[PDB]
């Protein structure tokens, strides 16, 4: 069974920087595009960006070109999401997903206290 | 960016009744390559989102055929022939024709 | 089909 296992919830202070991970099981991430999506209870879903683990090419939604950094490691079959300068708004559930948002991870809940 | 407008926003219905959700985009989702990359997600309460429909009408694996996707260009519709307990949650349409990928604000289906 | 038919 294909699984997208994301790291545990992060509770952090305003101004810090977290790094979320997404370990894929049942497929090779280099055969797909790895996506990251942010969700807030009111504002909804927002596409953060996408990475090609085969070469490292990334594409970001302009709203996050500054904030997020998406990396991948094919050896551990894991994709990563790095977030800088977290503010109160960055409080959200962050999802990773394989190509075309076919399957999603359980999401990592970030809280900026 | 492509703005995805879903109507209605909330849908309170009786078990067994049909349902219909509209999804409108600000520009045509027919790609130059000849395919229309409009998709549908379902996110059950407490659950993570999951893709139900891709390429307007294609059902993903495991998705009941009670669901039917239709439409073209900028006007798309998701219909449920009969709402079950497993169909409750939030439905999101989203496009992958133009980047950045954008989502509709979601339609909450409940009883 | 790297995007699994979900996007261009």
């Amino acid at each position: 069974q294909v699984r997208l296992q994301q790291s545990g919830a992060e509770l952090v202070k305003p101004g810090a920087s977290v790094k979320l991970s997404c370990t894929a099981s049942g497929f090779n991430i280099k055969d797909d595009y790895m996506h990251w999506v942010k969700q807030r209870p009111e504002q909804g879903l927002e596409w953060i960006g996408r990475i090609d683990p085969a070469n490292g090419n990334t594409q970001y939604a302009p709203k996050f070109q500054d904030k997020a950094t998406i990396t991948a490691d094919t050896s551990s079959n894991t994709a990563y999401l790095q977030l800088t300068s977290l503010t109160s708004e960055d409080t959200a559930v962050y999802y990773c997903a394989r190509g075309g948002l076919l399957r999603w991870g359980q999401g990592t809940s970030v809280t900026v206290s | 960016d492509v703005v995805m407008t879903q109507t209605p926003l909330t849908l309170s219905v009786t078990i067994g009744q049909p349902a219909s959700i509209s999804c409108k985009s600000s520009q045509s989702l027919l790609h130059s390559n000849g395919k229309t990359y409009l998709n549908w997600l379902l996110q059950r309460p407490g659950q993570s989102p999951k893709r139900l429909i891709y390429l307007v009408s294609k059902l993903d694996s495991g998705v009941p055929d009670r669901f039917t996707g239709s439409g073209s260009g900028t006007d798309f519709t998701l219909k449920i022939s009969s709402v079950e307990a497993e169909d409750l949650g939030v439905y999101y349409c989203w496009q992958g024709t133009h980047f950045p990928i954008t989502f509709g604000s979601g339609t909450k289906l409940e009883i | 089909n790297k995007e699994n038919c979900g996007a261009a």
